[PDB]
DNA sequence: GCCGCGTCAGA
DNA sequence: TCTGACGCGGC
């Protein structure tokens, strides 16, 4: 647990299990898109918890997370 | 223990026996793709 | 191919037993056929009609009407419907067995430095678990072309491989396991770091969960996979959102063996001190002033602090003046976060309070409040519990003064009871009865007698000799509930008492002496009765527990909170359940 | 005598010497 | 690829004969016994009335 | 060989099931996504 | 107190009080006797007839059909195991004995008894019969070349037991047990009906059988209740029973009966049933020696059976040990002779129904198969014949004192409960109620008690003192476990008055089997020793009688686990006992005769014996030692030597001590200066702390010795070859290999190199377009050929030390072969040439030494020498050419053998003998423990929380004793490091010695350079002995800490290691002995990320030994579950074990770096609908829309 | 309409 | 061993 847990995502979204299925079609989202360039997944961290992260600083409002579904 | 649970299959490609080729079945299908403009390709392709 | 004939070592084949029941229904068809061509007596046309029917019966189920035919090794043979049932079966056995890949196990060891979420790994396991990861990796980052490559510069362990493989595992949550799996608690998430050795190391505040103990268990460890999987992990499965019991609300984590004698030790109290009495302002006062090595951790001292306390109802006070506290509590006082009264830290710190603190910092300060405090306090109480050197000699047993007489008064009463028997003054079962009771209660009135004579310790100190709770250690080890209890005491420094022959009934002479003593060889005799009684006792019920709750989890595995609101306005009534001498629930 | 007995082979050496 | 076998005399599946209760017995409503006796060769039954 | 007779169909509609077949179980996270997805239509209907 | 050779040379200063009555019998009788018996006779014994005898007695006379033929026993003879013990192991074959009889047949005109067998057949010979495997003298079997045991059975006793169900009133029975048939029964009922059956049954009432021979009322409430008429309706309805739908017959059912019962071949007591049933019912009037059923004894058995139904006798017990009896190995295989000669005499009575020959001779008649290949099954398939375990000395004798309630004849893991598992007060002297297993089996093993026996009809007695009037005598007799009931037994410590008197009046003691207070007066037999209750195992326990039961069972059978190492080191802290077991198993070289060292070198000790003082000899014998030696558990076993050149031994003393041992101490561990205190977690819940002093001193390090073996078969492609030759494959692989495709000896090979290298051939490539280009392009051509070499498994190294080849049979082998093994059989025969030659040597100068009669005395000695080396000159090569039948279809198998150091690491287990243990957490550099003021450190940290707890104080005064022992050394080189003399060394010694304890050593009898060896020897600490329960007291313990210049506690002043400040409260401090146990973490860790997978299943494997796959088991699936962990429990079950196209599709996935999963459905389930679609069933998918 | 005696199914 | 659910025969 580096620097974001559970504890803190849980206060935007709820029921913490609606948090692993956004979750996972955003890092799902953010893996698709070529971000493997390969130069910054040596010094930052996975997207499984870049996503995380971004729900938790509340920058993606999961409101609008699906609407990147749509974008499929 | 019993004999029945020690003879194993032999007879498949074991999920690395089958990865060590796809590795090799596209290698070619692109080194190829340096060569003739089209012709020898065409010519390889046929007659392998 | 699901009754295969494969040949093996030795220049053998290894059969199926349906091969040799379709061998034989398949040629009693036949001669059944060409006995029906050439005009046969019935006789042998019914003989043969039988024995086909003997044959398909054997085949799809032998041993429902018979004698259930055999091999040449004498065995009773697997017919069609004996492989989808029982335990070795194919339902229960490959259905929901699946022995799994990307997985090890070995030894467990304590590591003592981790986190609640850390782990060890031998670099070993790690570079099997991870392998195609690490493939992958090479691979991408240009320094192996094909695969050959990468599984040929992975046999040599090169270099780079140890750092790409550390990169790899950055955040890659694994599993962790032991074996007779109970409760939910019974598998958590960790996040490894590399360790060299060959032994899985995990933080102690767990070792309660996993039931774990370290002479010898081995836990299994899996890895997840996907991005939803090792997600899942991290969110519904990391040791850090593991604090409560889901039994009951009662947390898990709390300190268990000897991080709670380190703290009870430097959280008492002493009268005629070094430096009592003196005056600090704050935690780095006392600090500095103990590492000088002038005061007494056990004094009294005075400190005036001064910080923020959280009500109840969501307010939060300030709370400010001098306090009468003591060395060894005030060192506490930096790891309790702002947010919690010291009223909490304030007194002797037995394991019941030591819960008390963890619940209670979590049902008001948060969860990752109550891990980082947890992590505190063991890195405080493992400190603590070394600079004080507890250890127990054996005289730090201290038999008490008065057992031969209290021996001798019950001896003679029970040449008595023999007397009032011998004349045919007194019948059998009540001279018996009476007897026990004798020994019963003259044994309880000696083990009593220890307390006082290892709980307590008189000093002529200034002015005269008055009584004080002793530092005794092997009276601290169970004061504290550390690791003991009453009764163990009693064995060591009272006498054994009565021995149950098999059955329950007491045996009409009790062991007098004790085990600081030593026994007799009789008496040790009379002891391995129940000593082996009680130890065969459990193995015979390791399978009962397990059979109950399979059985219940049959019963109700398909209940799911599926709604917010059923919208009834029917329920039970509850009371608290007296039980004519107590409440005994609330 | 036809006595519930499964196994053939006697209901076989029964009529058999008879 | 399953195969197949063609049996000169029909055959009775002994699940549906000693399962308890029988369902054979339960249908032809006659105590097993009695129908074991049939198919063992031990007796005959009028199937012509 | 009771079910069996009576040509017995099963809806899966259990834990236990969906277990033998390999799908995502109708509990934790399965109904989460039964949920979200779902979600899904009433936008792009 | 030397008055011997080893201890002259470390004594050992004891303890206790009590005088030594009688010494421990020798340990393995139980398992050699119960072979004499068999194979041997003695008439001051009794036995003058050898149990093989007896079984050949009662066969021989058949007389086929009328043919004038005879067939009569006469003799028997033994051969000679070709090869003697040590080679038939290293050969791998059996040692066996053949076995030959002697028959005579006899005939004239056979007319109808016209002189029928009278005038012909003059003529015998000694028919060969079969083989027969002889044990060797220590009690273990050869089997295949592979040292087995067959454990002793108890058993149900042959006889008449009377019960009751007590799910009613009344509700008796009886059993007459037969040794070998069918036990009846008769039950009664609620109303008194007194029923019966065979075996198992229709309840028929019990007035049948009589029938069937034909205030007293039951018969009457009996009698009117069955229908039956008269004789023979009894016999025409039992014969319905045990044959039902059998249409009964007249002369038929006549045999059936008085065959289930009297039939001498068919039904038997063997002297105890007989014997057992008489003493039963006092009825001396039936022959105690015919062993059939008879009347007059069941009418007695009903008899009893009502007498006991009307209050007037006792039910028995099951479990009291006078019921269940021992039967060894030499009964077993007596039995399965038995069998082989009932089988082989029935076909006798057939090979005489095809006569064409002339004068027929007595030995084509007789066949042997059915007898070897029966015996030989039970020895190589009986559960009753395991592995030795090789652990160590206390491994071996263990289990040859085990004694198991299993096998055929007894009871099952899960057929027992709660009766068959404890100590009935019967246990007392015969098996330790201490030692067991601990998983499923826990009261059916029950090893045994030390002074235990067995007598002639196998119950186990037990040895007492009698007492006459009050005064303890000396006799000693054996008393039996049912004698025992009446009398009453003291027990060894209650003190006696310079007469042998009870000085005190009220004691314990075992009136009624039980235990209870009593006066002296009503006593007749006192125990002969104090450990006579516990094992030979349990007896290595210093202060047992200070500790708990479940703890010491733990600390008994761990110790027994324990791996030996290095340089033996004896324990400080002993019970007197690892003298006895060590000598008392065949590890160590006990000088046959007395005399001197002739000339020693570690192969072999030449002993040149003066006659003068010693019985008809040969002037000189010889001992070989064993180096390296391997054993079931690969340990590494080798004895040294010990005399040296020019000393006087006697007959009885340790010339070379072997496996573990130490001048003769049975010694499995070390000892470590530990302290009590918990450290920094580093101990936490049972863990321990190492310093780092212990690993690079090689104190826990042992030897262990894999054996790897590779095989060449002849396969349907053509033969496989072992040649060095194998393309893709470089000369620096191959570098480490020979000319000849095998490794040198000596190369350190590693984890992964060629050991022997092997090719098989292939065919059918019809190889793929891709691979064919490929080939075209490098002009790649397409070897025919696959090597399929030995390969060390990754994760072991070390180095090679034999090499043993097997060659083919019937065929001349080549330049490299033939002549390789005439060199081999030459570096064998020249070199034991010169060693005969060396004896010879000596033989000859200890001829001219006494040439002042050689003339004719030892003129022919020499010419037995020779004898024997040709003897094995020619058994070296009177192999099938190729040492082995080589089970054919093998060409030529090769073995390697490879042996490698191991230290101990964080992970493996350490215990001390008093039940504790725990895993190796960490090692600490030197400086960071805590030391004591002088400047020695600690080297274990114990942790002090776990001894209250879990009661073993007795680890406590084990620690106070070690530190006294360990200041009495100091004291000596303190003495020592100056003035190296030797009579105030005589008086230090007085000191240390003589001081406390009450047996003063007698150290007068040593010279001024024995005490100079013995002073050296005693400067690690001074050897101590507390027996078992004769044990030294606390007051002892602290004299002698006061002379050694310590406090009186255990307790001093410790100061950390990474300050120097000191830790308040005085810590505990001792020497505590510590072993470590063969559950090494080099052989658990077992990582897997992909391998092969199950054949009918599709999953992958288990255990490690192939590349496992670790269970996910099913109890593991509800965690998944209530953590509403979907995903996790999905792909745990598909893409994991056996989703055919998932497994590669993820294993792509994951190499490339894409993300997508494809979970169709799992393997297992289509396996599953394919089975129950073999039947009518019809189980599918669909699709539904209502 | 029931007091005893079976088989089967899990330990 | 058992513990019972379920029998299916003597009366
Ligand atoms: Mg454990």
């Amino acid at each position: 647990m580096a620097r974001v847990t559970v504890e803190d995502c849980l206060d935007k979204v709820e029921t913490r299990f609606d948090l692993v299925v956004l979750a996972s079609m955003r890092a799902n989202k953010i893996l698709k898109n070529g971000y493997s360039e390969s130069m910054e997944n040596e010094k930052k961290e996975k997207a499984t918890v870049v996503a995380l992260r971004e729900i938790a600083e509340s920058e993606i409002t999961s409101e609008q997370i699906l609407r990147n579904e749509i974008e499929g | 223990s019993t004999v029945g649970d020690f003879i194993e299959d032999k007879n498949n490609y074991s999920p690395i026996e089958a990865a060590n080729l796809e590795n090799l079945r596209e290698a070619i299908k692109e080194l190829i793709e340096t060569g003739l403009t089209e012709r020898e390709a065409k010519v390889l392709m046929m007659r392998f | 191919d699901l009754r295969p004939l494969v040949p093996i070592e030795g220049g053998r084949f290894a059969t199926s037993d349906l091969n040799d029941l379709y061998r034989r229904v398949i040629n009693r068809n036949n001669r059944l056929k060409k006995l029906l061509d050439l005009n046969a007596p019935d006789i042998i046309v019914r003989n043969e009609k039988r024995m086909l029917q003997e044959a398909v019966d054997a085949l799809l189920d032998n041993g429902r009407r018979g004698r259930a035919v055999t091999g040449s090794n004498k065995r009773p043979l697997k017919s069609l419907a004996d492989m989808i049932k029982g335990k070795q079966g194919r339902f229960r056995q490959n259905l929901l067995g699946k022995r799994v890949d990307y997985s090890g196990r070995s030894v467990i060891t304590v590591g003592p430095s981790l986190r609640l979420h850390e782990c060890g790994l031998p670099k070993k396991m790690a570079l099997e678990l991870f392998k195609p990861f690490v493939y992958s990796k090479l691979r991408l980052g240009g320094h192996a072309t094909t695969i050959k490559q990468a599984k040929r510069m992975v046999e040599l362990e090169e270099a780079v491989v140890w750092d790409i493989l550390e990169t790899v595992i950055n955040e890659h949550p694994v599993l962790l396991n032991r074996a007779p799996t109970l409760h939910r608690l019974g598998i958590q998430a960790f996040e490894p770091r590399l360790i060299e050795g060959k032994a899985i190391q995990l933080h102690p505040l767990v070792c309660a969960a996993f039931n774990a103990d370290f002479d010898g268990d081995q836990m299994a460890v899996h890895v997840p996979l996907t991005v939803e999987s090792q997600l899942e992990a991290r969110v519904l499965m990391m040791s850090t959102n593991n604090i409560l019991s889901p039994a009951s609300g009662q947390p898990i984590i709390t300190p268990t063996q000897d991080i709670v004698l380190g703290l009870y030790y430097i959280t008492r109290e002493k009268e005629g001190a070094r430096g009592e009495g003196k005056l600090f302002s704050s935690y780095e006062d006392v600090s500095r002033a103990y590492n000088s090595g002038t005061i007494d951790i056990h004094a009294k001292i005075k400190l005036r602090i001064d910080r923020q306390v959280f009500d109840t109802k969501g307010n939060t006070y300030n709370e400010k003046g001098v306090v009468n506290t003591t060395v060894g509590r005030a060192l506490l006082l930096n790891i309790l976060p702002e947010g919690l009264s010291f009223s909490l830290l304030n007194k002797v710190l037995v394991k019941k309070e030591i819960s008390k603190i963890i619940n209670q910092a979590f049902r008001v300060l948060g969860g990752k409040a109550t891990v980082v405090l947890a992590d505190k306090l063991m890195y405080a109480g493992f400190k603590y519990s070394t600079l004080s050197g507890v250890s127990v000699g054996v005289d730090d047993m201290t038999i008490p003064d008065n057992k031969e007489a209290k021996i001798e008064e019950a001896e003679k009463e029970i040449k008595q009871i023999t007397e009032q028997y011998q004349s045919s003054l007194i019948t059998e079962n009540e001279r018996y009865n009476n007897i026990i009771n004798i020994w019963s209660k003259t044994s309880d009135e000696v083990g009593a007698s220890m307390m006082d004579a290892i709980s307590k310790d008189t000093v002529s100190i200034n002015g005269e000799k008055k009584e004080i709770e002793s530092f005794n250690s092997v009276y601290m080890m169970a004061k504290s509930g550390a690791r003991g209890s009453y009764n163990q005491m009693r064995q060591l420094a009272g006498m054994r008492g009565l021995m149950a022959k098999p059955d329950g009934t007491m045996i009409e002479t009790a062991i007098t002496a004790n085990f600081r003593e030593g026994l007799s060889v009789l008496q040790y005799f009379t002891s391995t009765h129940g000593a082996r009684k009680g130890l065969a006792d459990t193995a015979l019920k390791t399978a009962n527990a397990g059979y109950l709750t399979r059985r219940l989890v049959d019963v109700a595995q398909d209940l799911v909170v599926i709604e917010e609101d059923c919208g009834t306005d029917d329920g039970l009534m509850f009371s608290a359940i007296v039980e004519d001498g107590e409440v005994k629930v609330p | 005598l036809k006595g519930k007995t499964s196994d053939p082979i006697r209901m076989y050496m029964r009529e058999m010497g008879i | 690829r399953m195969g197949h076998i063609d049996l000169v005399c029909p055959v009775v599946h002994i699940w549906y004969l000693k399962s308890l209760p029988s369902r054979i017995g339960l249908f032809l409503d006659m105590p097993l016994k009695n129908v074991e006796k049939v198919l063992y060769f031990e007796s005959y039954i009028v199937t012509d009335p | 060989t009771e079910a069996s007779i009576n040509s017995q169909i099963d809806n899966l509609r259990g834990l236990k099931e969906n277990v033998l077949i390999g799908r995502l179980i109708p509990a934790g996270t399965g109904l989460a996504v039964r949920k979200e997805s779902a979600k899904i239509e009433k936008m792009r209907e | 107190m030397s008055y011997s050779y080893a201890e002259k040379k470390r004594i050992r200063k004891e303890f206790g009080v009590l005088p030594h009555i009688l010494d421990v019998p020798y340990l393995l009788s139980i398992q050699t006797e119960s072979y004499k018996k068999f194979l041997t006779v003695d008439a001051a014994k009794g036995r003058l007839h050898s149990g093989l005898e007896i079984v050949l007695k009662q066969s021989f006379p058949v007389e086929s059909k009328n043919g004038q033929y005879e067939l009569h026993y006469v003799d028997y003879q033994i051969g000679e195991p070709t090869f003697d013990e040590t080679e038939c192991q290293v050969r791998g074959a059996t040692y066996d004995a053949p076995l030959n009889v002697k028959l005579r047949l006899v005939v004239y005109n056979k007319d109808a008894l016209p002189n029928e067998k009278i005038v012909e057949d003059i003529r015998e010979e000694y028919v060969y019969m079969g083989d027969i495997p002889l044990m060797t003298t220590n009690g273990t079997f050869i089997i295949n070349g592979t040292e087995r045991v067959v454990v002793s059975q108890l058993h149900r006793s042959p006889g008449a037991f009377f019960s009751k169900d007590d799910s009613e009133e009344g509700a008796f029975s009886a059993r007459i047990i037969p040794y070998r048939g069918s036990w009846l029964d008769f039950e009664f009922d609620s109303k008194g009906i007194i029923w019966a059956r065979i075996d198992r049954k229709r309840k028929f009432c019990a007035t049948v059988i009589l029938k069937a021979l034909g205030r007293g009322r039951y018969i009457s409430d009996t009698l009117k209740y069955d229908l039956t008429r008269n004789t023979d309706e009894a016999l025409v309805e039992i014969y319905k029973v045990l044959r039902p739908g059998d249409p009964p017959a007249a002369a038929s059912v006549k045999a059936l009966f008085e065959g289930l019962f009297f039939i001498e071949s068919r039904y038997s007591l063997s002297d105890i049933g007989r014997m057992k049933l008489n003493a039963r019912l006092g009825s001396d009037k039936v022959s105690k020696d015919i062993y059939t059923l008879e009347n007059s004894d069941i009418v007695g058995v009903i008899e009893e059976l009502i007498n006991i139904r009307d209050g007037k006798g006792k039910v028995d017990d099951i479990d009291h040990l006078g019921n269940r009896r021992v039967r060894s190995v030499g009964e077993m295989v007596e039995n399965q002779f038995r069998i082989g000669l009932y089988r082989v005499e029935k076909g006798i009575r057939e090979s005489m129904s095809l006569v064409h020959k002339d004068k027929l001779m007595p030995k084509d008649i007789v066949n042997s198969k059915p007898i070897t290949a029966a015996i030989k099954e039970f020895f190589t398939s009986g559960a009753l014949s395991q592995f030795m375990d090789q652990d160590n000395p206390l491994s071996e004798v263990t289990h040859k004192r085990r004694i198991s309630a299993l096998g055929p004849g007894g009871l099952s893991r899960d057929r027992a409960g709660f009766e068959v598992r404890d100590v009935h007060a019967t246990h007392y002297g015969r098996l330790c109620p201490i030692e067991t297993p601990e998983g499923p089996n826990i009261g059916l093993i029950n090893s045994l008690a030390s002074y235990a026996r067995v007598n002639d009809y196998g119950f186990l007695e037990a040895p007492y003192r009698k007492v006459v009037d009050g005064k303890v005598t000396d006799e000693i007799e054996y008393l039996s476990a049912i004698d025992e009931d009446n009398y009453v037994i003291a027990q060894a410590s209650t003190k006696l008055d310079e007469n042998n008197h009870f000085v005190e009046d009220i004691i314990q003691c075992r009136s009624g089997g039980e235990a209870i207070f009593t006066e002296s007066s009503r006593v007749q037999y006192m125990d002969v020793s104090a450990k006579q209750m516990v094992s030979a195992a349990a007896a290595l326990i210093p202060f047992l009688e200070h500790d708990d039961a479940n703890r010491v069972l733990m600390g008994a059978n761990m110790q027994r686990q324990a791996v030996p190492t290095l340089k033996s080191e004896k324990p400080l802290v002993g019970t007197g006992m690892e003298k006895i077991v060590a000598r008392d198993s065949g590890n160590c070289i006990i000088a046959r005769n007395v005399g001197e060292v002739a000339e020693v070198d570690s192969n072999r000790i030449v002993i040149k014996v003066d006659t003068e003082k010693s019985q008809t000899s040969n002037l000189v014998d010889i001992y070989s030692l064993t180096k390296f030696k391997r054993s079931n558990k690969n340990t590494c076993i080798n004895q040294r030597p010990i005399v040296n050149v020019g000393d006087k031994v006697e007959a009885g003393d340790i010339l070379a001590d072997g496996f573990a041992t130490d001048f003769g101490e049975l010694s499995l561990g070390h000892n470590l200066m530990v302290a009590f205190m918990p450290w920094n977690g580093y101990n936490f819940e049972d863990s321990i702390l190492l310093s780092e002093r212990i690993v690079k001193d090689d104190k826990y390090t042992s030897i262990h010795i894999e054996e790897f073996t590779c095989v060449a078969r002849d396969t349907k492609l053509g033969p496989e070859e072992i040649t060095a030759d194998i393309p893709n494959v470089s000369e620096s692989s191959l570098a480490k290999l020979d000319e000849s495709g095998i490794v040198h000896i000596g190369a350190n090979v590693e984890a992964g190199d060629i050991l022997v290298a092997k090719i098989t051939p292939k065919a059918e490539q019809q190889l793929t377009p891709e691979e064919r280009l490929l080939r075209a392009i490098f002009n790649e051509k397409a070897s025919n050929v696959v090597d399929s070499s030995l390969r060390m498994p990754s994760g072991t190294s070390g180095t090679v030390i034999n090499v043993q080849v097997f060659e083919n049979d019937k065929g001349g082998k080549s330049k490299r072969a033939l002549k390789i093994e005439k060199e081999l059989i030459d570096k064998a025969r020249k070199d034991f040439d010169e060693e005969f030659a060396v004896i010879e040597s000596v033989v000859k100068s200890s001829i001219e030494q006494e040439v002042v009669e050689k003339v004719q005395n030892a003129r022919e000695y020499y010419e037995e020498a020779k004898i024997a080396i040709d003897a094995k000159f020619e058994a070296k090569k009177k192999s099938i050419t190729q040492s082995n039948e080589l089970s054919p279809g093998v060409l030529k198998t090769v073995k390697v053998f490879v042996a490698i150091k191991k230290r101990i690491q964080p992970g493996d287990k350490m215990a001390g003998r008093h039940g504790n243990k725990g895993v190796v957490s960490r090692v600490l550099p030197v400086e960071d423990m805590p030391y004591m003021e002088d400047g020695t450190p600690v080297d274990v940290c114990l942790n002090p929380l776990g001894i209250p707890s879990r009661m073993n104080i007795g680890q406590i005064l084990e620690a106070h004793l070690g530190l006294a022992s360990y200041g009495l050394g100091k004291k000596i080189e303190k003495t020592l490091e100056k003035t190296r003399k030797a009579a105030e060394l005589r008086k230090t010694l007085e000191e240390v010695y003589n001081s406390v304890g009450d047996k003063k050593v007698n150290l007068e009898a040593l010279n001024d350079e024995e005490i100079l060896t013995l002073c050296d020897n005693l400067k690690g600490g001074v050897p101590i002995a507390t027996p078992v329960f004769d044990g030294a007291k606390e007051e002892d313990i602290k004299s002698l800490l006061k002379i050694g210049g310590f406090a009186t506690n255990g307790q001093m002043k410790l100061f950390d290691g990474r300050t120097g400040k000191p830790f308040d409260r005085h810590v505990t401090v001792g020497y505590m002995y510590m072993l470590k146990l063969d559950h090494l973490v080099d052989d658990k860790m077992h990582a897997r990320s992909t391998g092969s997978y199950s054949l009918v299943t599709q999953q992958p494997l288990g255990g490690k030994a192939q590349f496992g796959g670790q269970r996910f088991g099913e109890m593991e699936v509800w965690a998944l579950q209530a953590y509403g962990a979907a995903y996790t429990l999905r792909e745990m079950l598909t893409v994991k074990s056996d989703d055919i196209a998932g497994r590669s599709k993820m294993y792509k996935n994951i190499v490339d770096g894409k993300l997508t999963m494809n979970v169709d459905v799992p393997e297992s389930f289509n396996v599953l609908r394919n089975e129950v679609r073999a039947l009518g069933i019809d189980m599918d998918f669909d699709y539904s829309s209502e």
